[PDB]
């Protein structure tokens, strides 16, 4: 995150940090959708060109962390992974189409004031909220506490013209008109993290997207691009129902 | 926790809003 | 540049800094090949998706500058651009194939101890020096002074296996296997090699894009200068 | 191109070598 603001305590309880065990390294952001399931971007786990090829035993996640430098005993929790699931049609050689993955924890995590799951959208929610101009929220680390930025969804024709990458219906893009001031930006480093929106119908937070790649921030590009969560909800539901419990 | 998903213990569950969520609501026009 | 060392005075006299006028800041690196011609990367000037389309009057070039934090009274020079020439086959839509551009200065620049042109390679020099394992030099900025790093050319099959981008014959890659890196910020700057045959420095490449440093990739990719020399000569001759 | 291209005034012309150029020449051998 760049040009963002300090998040308030417990403001993003579904925030998850994906780490490589050795050497210890923060790989990506992720999100909690249940006591045993975490959502992230596939490219965080599988990207051959850069030898990014992990199995469940190479990683771990930390949940409930507000500070990236201070160890919050009794608050933050560590969870090991039981299994990883990558969308069978995930395309990394071309455009990151269907850039999504699920990770099942070895043991259920205990919810608290700092650890709570986010909701996945249904048809009504997606249809009403995923429109140009409507703002969503992205959380990550500045580049010290968790940072936050609110960003407007961009018209699809505009998104397509702002990148050389082929944009599919399983993607959407957001961000400010760079020509309109020092605005916050989601960054490549925020990959895997959630893009959330609060429903005005039931006041619940829904994860509408997953940071797939960012062309602004530390590059001369314009927007951040996201995996369209609702468009892939059938796969998500299929996996949890078949391998959950 | 599906039935309770999306409702923050320190905010929604106590009828409190964070510093910028109002910015999101206003954009729904 | 990442993990490089300070350049000695007059160590890279052909170094050129391409600046924007507003805001006045460094845009890319570049090189001096004659008293009125400067070489750089096409993507530094043109990239439609990001609405990047600089014209001659939007920029300026600084030459003979050792420090980026101070003006060097009797050493550096500044020039405006008369015309910009982007390679007609520049492919930004796919992989930046033929990432090269020529810029003509309005007035010729006087050479000195700190300003001197680099040589462009001939077939013989390119055939003997552009080999895997052989090291080249890249200059750019981090410190306040010009930075330098020496890097080995990587075997072509290995370069291709390190990226999803389609690598053409008009490109080559360099860098150490997973101290010192050339970065995306160094774009447009020269990759030079000293000839053991005549002890002259030759510009073999132009920084096209970097996948390391601020990204989890491996190497830097460069425009193959010799492969595009015919176009360079055509522009200058005509 | 130019008659004396690639010959640095403060080095090759003064029969002086910079601090790291030997590393380059050694890579050729």
């Amino acid at each position: 995150i760049v040009e963002g603001s300090d998040a308030e305590i417990g403001m993003s309880p579904w925030q998850v940090m994906l780490f490589r065990k050795s050497p210890q390294e923060l790989l990506c952001g992720a999100s909690l959708i249940s006591d045993r399931w975490v959502l992230t971007a596939a490219h965080c786990l599988l990207y051959p060109p850069w030898d990014k090829n992990f199995t469940e035993n190479d990683l771990l996640v930390r949940i409930g962390k507000h500070s990236r430098t201070r160890y919050e005993r009794n608050i933050e929790k560590i969870s090991m992974l039981e299994k990883i699931y990558i969308h069978p049609r995930y395309n990394w050689r071309e455009n990151l189409d269907r850039d999504i993955a699920l990770m099942k924890l070895k043991k259920p995590v205990a919810f608290s004031d700092y650890i709570h799951p986010v909701c996945l959208p249904d048809r009504e929610t997606a249809a009403s909220l995923l429109q140009a101009g409507y703002k969503g929220r992205v959380t990550g680390w500045g580049n010290s506490v968790l940072q936050v930025v609110n960003l407007p969804i961009v018209e699809r024709p505009v998104c397509k013209d702002s990148t050389r990458i082929r944009i599919t219906d399983n993607m959407f893009c957001a961000g400010y008109k760079p020509d309109e001031g020092k605005r916050g930006d989601a960054c490549e480093g925020d990959s895997g993290g959630p893009f959330v929106m609060k429903s005005p119908f039931n006041n619940r937070w829904y994860q509408m997207g997953i940071v797939s790649w960012g062309e602004g921030c530390d590059r001369d590009g314009k927007y951040g691009f996201y995996t369209h969560v609702f468009r892939l909800k059938k796969w998500i539901q299929k996996v949890i129902d078949q391998f959950g419990e | 926790g599906e039935a309770d998903c999306g409702l923050r213990p320190l905010f929604e569950k106590k009828s409190l809003e964070d510093k910028t969520e109002r910015e999101l609501l206003e954009s729904y026009i």
